[PDB]
């Protein structure tokens, strides 16, 4: 990867796409930003870049951090000293090769569609999607596919595994004006690095490809180590023989070598879960009883702002609180008094089949490091007004058993939630982008007033066609009552 | 412009002779026929005429009796007048489907259903709220009546 | 000064694409470049196969979109979304054979009730003149729809032609003013970007690449 | 003019012609008011799968495309990508019959999804000639696809008018076939009040016990249907081909929109109503008259009359101002104050169809 | 022509023929005006369980999701001809549910069981016992000839008319019946406001009781029904059309005379129909929009209703140039310009129908 010259980018202000080696990226003043046809793969790319940059160059001092950001982290020699690692080949070595296993060749052969996350996951895919994205793939367009598949996608089920954060895990990366600055901004300083995975003594710092997964039922776990975990790719697949000089099906560009398939097989193992990933937040839950640790994943069709609090607010048990991702935690310490520009993305899954994909860039102004409680507030507000509408319409539909009121009954909350969410997406992220955290709770008040009006209007709108029958005009009295019983607990301030 | 509460007072103080004439009427257009009515309403009043429907309805409702409709000022604490739905609900005499039928009623039928409800109820209410709803008497007002009734009857339980 | 062609998009429903490989097919609050390009493409008669005329059209024209909030009986009608639940009997388990599922389901987001006023001008490297587009937009040779065939027009595309320096100054000549604006130019004294993947990657079908709109607000 | 616009106002007795995943009536918000809706997809399926469609477009004279009759043009247009013998190998493969001189054209006109489709076959048999798999071996692999195109070579009008079936097994950009008729969503001209049928399922063995409770949403409406036909595209995708034939095809669509209804819940409810008004209009540009109903139509003596009136009034002021100069004709079951002398009034649907058949003359 | 259209105008004295969850009259909004309504589903049942149905069509289907009761019933009626275990296996194959005891077994949803087919299936399972072909093989064999199974459906005609649908067992593969009768909800031709009967229960021993309400209303109802003859032939096993029309006439008669029995003890709305029209056509048509403009009273609602119906029919027939076999039966002939045949009595109308639009 380092010598390889695989990275696709475009210059910030104007561009024709160019293909690059990690060297010229790390050693240049030019402002480059990533460029691909798909965003999830851009995220995968940048995650790869941050992973490797973190592995090769993680160290103090904070001054060095800032300096590396503003002034390029290498004269060619400075960087050339930095790459002892020769694990990035997929030339291929028979011994290592390629961020996946070699040997274990179990025909028949499978096309490269499966590795591109979105396509051919399901039936409607064959119906609604363009064909022939999987014909031919390249050094970059493929490596990115592989990493993305290992970490951010849940394929392919059926005795395969997804690790380590889980399936559909979400990423959180700090963004800078240029790819260079960005890749570094998410690197972990040697001590911040040391705090999380220090134990070391039971280290393995050897990738699945350098040293293999220990066959079956292991257990050991928690001794994954600094390196072997981040480049943990359990797919256990031998990438097929490269071919040709022609366009990447999706890289969009001419390439000297291309890949038109891969070979797969079933591999099973199991690990005790407490492995600390710098890239994603995780949520701590207590019942009864023993604590429950797992990583944030998109579960529903809901707007992204609903997640914000989880992404940039740390918590401690037992309130039960979440834990933010390490990279964010680092960034807040290193540069307070600087606004965040977070990028977060992930999938929604059932089995092989991808249902929704979200990739986001979220904006915060200054205070979020200090009193991100305010941030938690606006989320809980926005949700508090939602659940009011939902409960009111649920009562409108199912009805009150006592005292003997008959319910509608049609499912109106379901379709109103979408309207609410749609019109909310306009107002909540937008404020949260521009609030003077220091003295800004009047802003929240105007927000509550607008959400209040929205809930009133949507409630009245959703019920309007059915309220011509005294049968139901009676139920909406009580339903409207519950609506305002819910709305009153929120607003006054 | 708009119609005062002075109409209510005027109704209260007018002699029994005239009031017996007005009280003796099945439907509002029949109220239009008799003279004491024109004499009552001339001030407020005929012939704007945008007001006339409202005045027919109002007087027709008032016609129920001398003290069928009792006027109670909004309390300082509540800051909202007790309204017709709440009143009919409060009286306890009224059965809800007779109000459902009120919602279902059309033109002359609606007032007649209503006049019948008050006499049996002997309600207390803020007169201009009744005036306001009677002035328009749109579907919204009809619906609000029932909502008010059901809600207060449920609260009172 | 600058020559403009001014168009209007006026369906009871509209759909303008956003990134998807799944069955759920979203929309945004305003048209997309790929959409508008496809729209003139249709009006001009450009078939899907010939990259030449597509590429020509894409290089040739640039757009500016003004959002027209609706007023009737002097009450504002804000825009709104739909989610159409959309099934298919059949079809197409594979791209190749005659084999099908009984039922595939898809969800499709639509836009109500939205009107847009849109200005387009010639790039320097233009391969055509504004008058061809005029002629093509007044008499299309393929059916113009926005942006699914489900959704027709209620006002003709052609609204008018103008001379002006800035697209703003050009849009102001046409009636519903005060709408938010999204342009590729420029504009002085206005800062904010808005990011979208609506730039049709014409060389490679059927995928798109990132672009940014300059955002303007009248008040 | 290239475009034919069909506007239908149809009223329906209580029913539930189209449903969402949660068994609720499909709706749309127009003019700021909820409208009950019937999706284009449902209308089009109702049309496409109708008997009348099968009779008049399934059994159309232009349904069969003969490949032997297109040797000259196919060689001409594909001479640049392939060599003639490869082309011949493909056509000989598809038709299974070689090279007999056919006195007919040679139309000098070829629908683009056919040249598009056969080109792909030329690409396959070419490199198959390269490999080289001898014809018997490769025939085994392309066995599905040949059948797939052969069935498509018999549905010209159907594919041309309504677009590919898919699954049609077509594999190229040119083989994405659209049009020629565009069908709009049908929305009510008025805001609707929805009636919930609160039904039950009685057990004969447990007849005197509490029952099985169910809810179904229905509503009656006056729906505005809009449809559009691009004649040039129809000829292009179909022929050939003469306008008169295209118009003959258009009349069928006109009939179907006036008479055809989606079959959803037509057993249990029975909204088998015929269209109360139909207008056909020729134009350079397609236009829908939905904004006639942007202001929701309020009942005076039902929704139908004021809907017709609203439509008529809108057409009068708006139509000239827009691109709709000529030529349009209307079929009504009745109203006074017809819209204007400008449009010809037609007593029957058949006369309207005839009017369309003769290019609105 | 394939489609037979049945139009009925029937007037009713104050009644409550069909009820809401709140014991309120079923209604529908048409032309922006409220109408009293009678569900199709209720009419169909009133037909199935009618005396006339038993007299002229036979055995009404047995709809229940109680399989345990059906075990016993089927054993009682088919015990003499079969073995209980075979019956059991047959039911288990048909419902997908296992049949043993298991005091309560139950089905996914209420399904129309005719006993004849179950007997037939038991015979098939006896022939299955010989081989014995594994149940799937037997199913593969029985999927080939559906019509044979449908011939058995001449008992249980109601299913042939209104259709059944299976999710579970082998009834999903063999039991799917569609068509053949389409029936509308019956709606008033005019706007209704519903009368509230305020009743009391008198305590003899201490005769001040209190108040219960029943909502009633009298209306003129328009009933529409439709039969797809071809589909009925298919559903009955290929039966002759000549046979199908007889069933159709029975449906016409029932549609003209039968009334739901809900609250008929206390409100006796046993009225026949003042008009019945039948017409043959290529495509189904309903005359409901004749009444979209709610009919205003001149001398009752019935008279203007008949008039409205006829005028709308003229407009549609001329506009759509429907050349069709059509015949009308009225009690009050009082008159259509239309070239539709007038029948003095119902029996003549029925005969007209039996003889395929006879003239
Ligand atoms: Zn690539």
């Amino acid at each position: 990867l380092l010598i390889d010259n695989w990275i696709p980018v475009r210059p910030r202000n104007g561009g024709k796409v160019q293909i690059i080696n990690l060297q010229s990226l790390y050693c240049s003043r030019d402002q480059w930003r990533l460029s691909l046809p798909r965003d999830d793969m851009e995220l995968a790319a940048l995650a790869l870049l941050v992973c490797i940059g973190q592995i090769i160059a993680p160290a103090k001092d904070d001054v060095e951090f800032r300096h590396r950001i503003m002034n390029p982290l290498t004269e060619d020699e400075f960087q050339q000293l930095i790459a002892p690692w020769i694990d990035m080949f997929y030339l291929n070595h028979a011994e290592h090769p390629f961020m996946q296993t070699k040997g274990v060749k179990a025909n028949d052969v499978t096309p490269m569609e499966k590795l591109l996350a979105g396509v051919s996951g399901a039936t409607n895919c064959a119906f609604v999607n363009q064909p022939g994205q999987g014909e031919a793939l390249c050094g970059g367009c493929t490596a990115i596919a592989l990493f993305n598949q290992a970490n951010q996608a849940p394929g392919f089920g059926g005795g395969f595994k997804s690790g380590l954060r889980g399936g559909t895990p979400v990423t959180t990366f700090v963004r800078g004006i240029d790819l260079r600055s960005t890749v570094l901004l998410n690197v972990l300083t040697l001590p911040r690095l040391q705090k999380q995975f220090p134990n070391e003594s039971h280290t393995e710092n050897q990738p699945t490809w350098i040293k293999p997964i220990k066959s079956n039922e292991s257990i050991p776990a928690s001794s994954i180590g600094f390196v072997r975990g981040l480049f943990w790719q359990p797919a256990h697949i031998e990438l097929c023989d490269p071919i040709g000089i022609g366009k990447c099906s999706c890289c969009g560009q001419e390439s000297n070598l291309r890949y038109t398939g891969f070979l797969k097989e079933k591999f099973t193992f199991t690990v005790n879960g407490l492995w600390p990933h710098p890239h994603s937040p995780c949520l701590v839950t207590v019942k009864k009883g023993e604590v429950e640790e797992k990583f944030l994943a998109f579960t529903t069709s809901a707007p992204s702002w609903t997640q914000i609090s989880r992404v940039v607010v740390d918590k401690i048990i037992q309130n039960n609180g979440n834990r933010v991702a390490a990279v964010v935690n680092q960034f807040r310490n290193i540069a307070p008094q600087s606004p965040l520009e977070l990028i977060m993305g992930g999938y929604r899954n059932n089995q092989a089949s991808i249902l929704e994909r979200r990739h986001d860039v979220l904006m915060f102004n200054q205070g979020w490091q200090q009193y991100g409680n305010v941030i938690n507030e606006i989320v809980t507000v926005g949700l508090g007004y939602k659940t009011a509408l939902r409960k009111a319409l649920y009562t409108f539909a199912e009805g009150f058993k006592n005292k003997d009121f008959k319910g509608a009954g049609v499912s109106v909350h379901e379709t109103a939630e979408r309207h609410f969410y749609r019109q909310s997406e306009l107002l909540i992220p937008d404020v949260l982008a521009n609030v003077n955290f220091s003295q800004a709770d009047e802003v929240i008040a105007d927000l509550r007033d607008k959400l209040h009006q929205l809930c009133e209007m949507l409630f009245n709108q959703s019920v309007a066609p059915y309220a011509h029958h005294p049968k139901l005009i009676s139920t909406l009295a009580l339903a409207r009552a519950t609506l305002y019983k819910h709305l009153r607990e929120l607003k006054p301030q | 412009e708009i119609d005062a509460m002075a109409l209510y007072r005027a109704w209260q103080q007018l002699d029994n002779g005239s009031c017996a004439q007005i009280r003796r009427v099945s439907e509002p257009d029949e109220l239009r026929d008799i003279p004491a009515f024109y004499r009552l309403v001339q001030p407020f009043g005929w012939e704007n005429p945008r007001h006339q429907q409202a005045l027919l309805r109002m007087v027709f409702c008032l016609s129920a009796g001398k003290n069928v409709i009792r006027h109670q000022d909004k309390k300082s604490e509540q800051t909202t007048g007790i309204s017709l739905g709440r009143a009919l609900a409060n009286s306890g005499r009224i059965n809800e489907r007779r109000i459902f039928q009120l919602i279902r009623a059309d033109r002359t039928a609606d007032m007649v259903q209503l006049r019948r409800l008050l006499t049996h109820a002997e309600p207390v209410l803020d007169w201009p709220l009744m005036a306001r709803m009677l002035t328009w008497w749109g579907k919204r007002e009809r619906q609000q009546l029932l909502e008010d009734f059901v809600l207060t009857t449920n609260k009172n339980a | 000064m600058r020559s403009y062609l001014i168009l209007r998009l006026a369906g009871p429903m509209q759909a303008w694409g956003q990134p998807t490989f799944e069955g759920t097919r979203p929309t945004g609050r305003f048209p997309t470049r790929s959409g508008l390009l496809g729209l003139l493409g249709a009006c001009l008669g450009i078939q899907r196969d010939d990259t030449s005329s597509l590429q020509a059209l894409s290089e040739s024209v640039q757009f500016a979109v003004r959002c027209d909030e609706l007023i009737l009986d002097d009450r504002r009608v804000s825009v709104t979304g739909l989610r159409d639940y959309h099934t298919v009997l059949g079809a197409r388990e594979d791209y190749r054979g005659l084999k099908s599922h009984e039922t595939i389901q898809t969800w499709r987001e639509y836009l109500c009730d939205a009107s847009f006023t849109v200005a387009l001008w010639l790039t320097p490297h233009a391969t055509m003149v504004i008058s061809e587009l005029e002629k093509a937009v007044l008499k299309p040779r393929y059916t113009p729809y926005l942006g699914r065939r489900s959704c027709p027009l209620t006002h003709p595309l052609f609204l008018g032609t103008c001379q002006a320096s800035d697209p703003q100054k050009a849009l102001l000549n046409y009636e519903p003013v005060g709408g938010d604006i999204y342009s590729e130019e420029s504009v002085t004294g206005h800062h904010l970007k808005f990011t979208a993947r609506d730039e049709p990657m014409i060389t490679l079908p059927r995928q798109f690449a990132s672009r940014e709109w300059y955002v303007i607000k009248g008040g | 003019s290239n475009f034919i616009n069909i506007h239908v106002l149809i009223s329906h007795s209580p029913s539930c012609l189209n449903r969402d995943d949660m068994n609720m009536q499909k709706d749309a918000i127009f003019g700021g008011k909820r409208r009950v809706r019937i999706s284009s997809q449902s209308l089009k399926r109702a049309m496409r799968k109708s008997g009348y469609y099968a009779q008049n477009i399934g059994e159309s004279s232009l349904r069969t495309i003969h490949l032997a009759q297109l040797r000259d043009v196919l060689r001409q247009k594909l001479g640049e990508r392939f060599d003639q013998k490869i082309i011949d190998k493909t056509l000989a493969l598809l038709s299974g019959k070689s090279v007999d001189e056919a006195e007919k054209i040679s139309a000098d006109a070829v629908t683009p999804w056919v040249v598009g489709e056969i080109a792909w076959f030329c690409e396959q048999v070419a490199k198959a000639e390269a490999d080289n798999l001898d014809d018997k071996k490769l025939l085994k692999v392309l066995k599905e696809d040949i059948a797939a195109i052969r069935v498509n070579l018999q549905q010209g009008v159907d594919i041309a008018l309504s677009g590919r079936m898919a699954t049609s097994g077509m594999m190229t950009e040119l083989g994405k076939v659209d049009g020629a008729m565009s069908i709009a969503h049908a929305i009510t001209t008025h805001q609707v009040d929805s009636d919930i049928d609160w039904f039950t399922a009685v057990d004969d063995l447990q007849e005197q016990g509490s029952a099985h409770l169910g809810t179904q949403e229905f509503s009656s409406g006056v729906f505005y249907r809009y449809a559009n036909i691009n004649l040039a595209q129809l000829q292009e995708n179909l022929g050939g081909a003469s306008r008169e034939q295209a118009l003959e095809i258009a009349t069928h669509v006109v009939h179907m929109l006036a008479t055809e209804v989606p079959g959803a819940k037509q057993r249990t409810y029975a909204a088998f109503n015929p269209a109360d008004m139909v207008m056909v209009n020729f134009s350079d540009m397609p236009l829908s008259m939905a904004n006639a109903f942007e202001k929701a139509v309020k009942a005076k003596d039902g929704f139908l009359q004021p809907s017709i009136q609203a439509f008529n009034q809108y057409w009068d002021r708006v139509a000239n101002g827009y691109g709709l100069n000529g030529a349009a004709a209307q079929f009504s079951l009745s109203d006074v104050d017809p819209i204007t002398a400008q449009v010809k009034q037609m007593p029957t649907l058949e006369q309207l169809k005839s009017w369309v058949r003769n290019n609105g003359e």
